[PDB]
């Protein structure tokens, strides 16, 4: 018995942190690759 | 039986020489022994809008009550107040109350309007906000009383009356009373806490009021009571959410320990503020630690239960009827409050809302047990609870799967009866 | 003090090793001990309804509580509790409730729409009757429950302030208290009466309802109380109907019997049913006598006036006593019934003619009171019966019996009533 | 613990053979103690109306209650009444109540339309004057009981309940509660060791309550005297949760104002009911706080709340008060009549006819003495003390006068403040 997709519609009736992580994700790649 | 003066969540000297007089949500305040002197503190828990100072007693005060507008001291034996307000531009002021013999006072507040001395007879004496009395009132003898905004919550208690509170609203001139000595379920007192005993015989650590406006007592049977309902006045129970010789024994791995206790500040929305105090001496000490918190949980649990299941883990089984009740409880204090009076902040709509969605969900792990033993009837009624119309065309799914057939038609019976009710 | 599990008209062991533990008008229960577990014998009164099953008790189920629908059992000390219906298609189940450390389980009660269990730190645990809990509340410790169709009495004592009933309902929507923790007006008690207050320190024998929906309660104070008005909170008052001491002296025609002892069952609108036990104990033992009824009486006579009135030769009391009684009966039964049939709705159709019996009742038992109050030569002791009369055809009988008695002041006295009762 | 019986204001024997059993404003009663029978007195104070007359006891009648219709007496072992009006208007009937094992009868009430007697357990049996019952009733045991036209006050006490009131009234065929066991603010007697030796032991175990005497009000507010030695009064009896227990005086502080600063214990106050806002008084000044034969003349005493200290008198030096003192009893004093006089007029109406006019005479002296804590406060120079002062001031005269008491302060900001009060009456007060 799952409820979470019977959940999960029950509620639904870019993002400027995400750019930051993937600025600092490709930052440490750079250093340490050859 | 004797009479000792009482305020909110204070402490005893022991063998020490410095101790707290009160502590509640705004600021904490201690005091110091210069054998012939002492030196008052008031400290503050916010920082933004008040600043702290010191000074110097030369009466040896002993009762306070700490709040936003002012700092109402007293005095236990010669009848000496003083009134020091927070801002700079109002000045101080002195009053010496009138006592006869063998008389004490017991404990004082400090409301916005008025200021409340009750003394060890009975006599209920209210001024105004600048020393100019207004009335003398003769009660039952009074061991506590306390405050928020406009309304003035206390304990009666004499040597064969027995226990009982009382809560009015001393408003701008409304005085509507609303319980007048009403009988109160506490249980009193009948080692190294010899020393506490002494200090305070009636057993209640530290009254106060919730931030919504609720009344609550934290007794010595360590079970935070709560009231509800107390607008009207036929409706009032007191419904214990926390029992602090349970949350101890979860943590400490199902095991009895003497070494951590709860001492309370305040009340949250569902949080509980504690300094947990570690040692024999169940009283903090200085400097005072950080304010940890804990959460609610109503007693519904079994000390052996767990142990036949063996930090302790719950079986959902049996974690899924607490959720139930709790989420029950919290929407009562929330639907009236807005209700009646409204909200403060704003948000209080929100989380009225995922309340309400933890009260259906929690239902559902239960539900689907129900169906799992072959069990028609105590699975129907059940489904008259859920206010969520969303959820009830989702237990028709869990009906189907458990191969209950009949009880699929009574849901839908269920369904229709509360759709031809918003025609109208 | 101690706290004792209470049950419901329960007697304890004595010297013999087989005890009763409940009693009700529908049934009753017997307890043997075998060598290593309990025999509980569950038996009826009732045959024509039901069927009697028996079986072995696991643990020593020492609290019950039986009802016209099924029965409800548990364990004081370690918690434990079954609830088994009489129908065989709904199930039985177990719950275990929760408990402290020194804590008992003061009593039972059984509802066919709720279940509740108090305790002896004062918790409130409400379930349905499947075994879904609604709330745990907290309130002073209980020692008694009784419940009917929607409303429940309770008996609250702290070791403090303490003897207190309250009486609620268990409405659908929201528990509406009627009496929030009222004071009572009951007696606590001041060798085989030894272990009677060992078993039961209360000295409640039985506590009920009625069936017209009022409360009463059958302590050690051997008087039946019973609550009037009991839904309007201005004029609820406790109304004394029964003396169980006085009716055995009169009874037995001038003989003080000590050793006939009552023991009270239920209430059918007029009448007690009774077991008159004969004996050391106050307690009736195996095997179980009939129902014995008795109807009710005022405690408004005299010991020693009825002792040199039965100086000469059952008791013989004179007229001048004898419609005293049927005057305050009639008064007390006339107002029960009015507001049930009010608010209530009839239950057995022929209500309302009952209501004529007393009312016609309520006349004649003033009338042998009206010559009785002429007849020592006062004018003052007659005119004011002429307006507790209730009826017209009353006051027109008053004036009949006022011309014999050679008062002419006090016929127009009566006639003076008229121009206010004619309005 | 052992009950006794009661009376209104009743002396024990002491040690000699004649004592009071009753004493109000009617007329004080006595007995005689014949060494067989006893010999009851039954005098008046007014004279020119009624009639002393007297005559035999023959059963020990030591519970009596005196009103303004009839006398009635009672035995508190054989359960035997007899109601002997004064005049000749009446007969004097005697019925006799069933009595148990153990039982006793400890007060009896006589009203001009009922009769009522309680036991020691409950049995609150009702009569009335024409002699007939009414119903017998089960409450907590009685130890005290009076009454008035309609209404009855009792105070009931157990070993399970402690020390309780009831304030019910007797209606036409219906009797309605107002405050139904309702707790009580009274000191018990702590009696202590030593006073088994006092002289005052035998008034103790003779009431071991200590409630010397209780009342109605000439208005119809009820009253009690207790071993405290303070005058309670209840008020907003009408509203059940509003009720408020007001002492009005306290005899501990008359003793010392008018004994000029001195501890004597010799002097004693004795109540025997209550005037407008006088009180009515026995001074009885001996080693015995019980008044003995014969009886001083009622003086009167005036009412005082409790608002002095002892120590702040003692730098101010009948001990004299100061003018900075006075206004603040007076202010109090003023408030509470200004309190119970206005409901029964807008419930009953006038009583006596002159209502309006003593009501009228105090809201001056209300407003009058409320001016005295205007001109102090204005001159230790706190003007926000003095804004506090003036929203009370009822009649709008009150304000105009209080205007002329600013400029002399030199203040013309706190004018301000005080006019815009005035202006604010009048948008409510169209409406």
């Amino acid at each position: 018995i799952n409820i979470d997709d019977i959940l999960a519609e029950l509620d639904k009736e870019v993002s400027p942190q995400q750019d930051f992580s993937d600025l600092m994700k490709s930052w440490k790649n750079e250093r340490c690759s050859p | 039986f004797r009479y000792m003066p009482f305020s909110p969540a204070g402490t005893p000297f022991g063998f020490t020489d410095r101790r707290y007089l009160t502590m509640n949500e705004v600021g904490y305040v201690s005091t110091v022994k210069n054998s012939e002197q002492y030196s008052i503190t008031v400290s503050f828990f916010d920082v933004g809008r008040f600043r702290e100072y010191h000074f110097e007693d030369l009466f040896g005060y002993d009762l306070c009550f700490l709040n936003e507008k002012g700092t109402l001291f007293g005095q236990s034996k010669t009848g000496q107040i003083q009134y020091r307000p927070h801002d700079s531009i109002h000045s101080n002021w002195t009053k010496i109350i009138p006592l006869q013999a063998g008389e004490r006072i017991t404990s004082v507040a400090a409301t916005p309007v008025r200021v409340i001395v009750g003394t060890s007879l009975g006599y209920f004496r209210s001024f105004n906000q600048f020393g100019v009395p207004f009335a003398v009132e003769k009660t039952s003898p009074i061991v506590a009383l306390t405050a928020q905004n406009y309304r003035v919550f206390s304990v009666h208690y004499s040597q064969f009356h027995g226990l009982s509170y009382s809560l009015s609203e001393l408003g701008t001139s409304s005085k509507r009373y609303y319980k007048r000595e009403c009988p109160l379920p506490m249980s009193l007192p009948n080692d190294a806490n010899l020393d506490y005993y002494n200090f305070n015989p009636m057993g209640i650590k530290s009254l106060f009021f919730s931030s919504y406006g609720d009344p609550c007592i934290f007794g010595s049977d360590n079970t935070l009571l709560l009231l509800s309902k107390w607008r009207s006045p036929e409706e009032s129970k007191w419904l214990p959410i926390l029992d602090s010789n349970m949350e101890i024994w979860k943590m400490s791995g199902g095991k009895e320990t003497t070494d951590i206790h709860v001492w309370p500040l305040a009340l949250a929305y569902d949080t509980l503020n504690c300094i947990l105090v570690k040692g024999k001496h169940i009283w903090p000490e200085f400097p005072l630690p950080l304010p940890s918190e804990m959460e609610i949980r109503m007693p519904v649990f079994v000390k052996s239960k767990l142990l036949e299941e063996n930090e302790i883990q719950i079986p959902v089984s049996m974690a899924a009827e607490e959720e139930y009740l709790r989420s029950k409880v919290l929407s009562e204090l929330l639907t009236d409050t807005l209700e009646n009076d409204g909200e403060m902040y704003g948000n209080e709509n929100e989380v009225l809302a995922a309340l309400n969605g933890a009260y259906d969900k929690a239902l559902l792990r239960l539900f689907a047990s129900a169906c799992s033993d072959q069990n028609v009837e105590k699975a129907l009624s059940l489904a008259h609870e859920l206010k969520q119309d969303r959820a009830l065309t989702a237990a028709v799914k869990i009906s189907e799967r458990a191969e209950l057939p009949s009880l699929v038609k009574k849901i839908n019976n269920i369904r229709e009866a509360r759709y031809e009710q918003q025609l109208k």
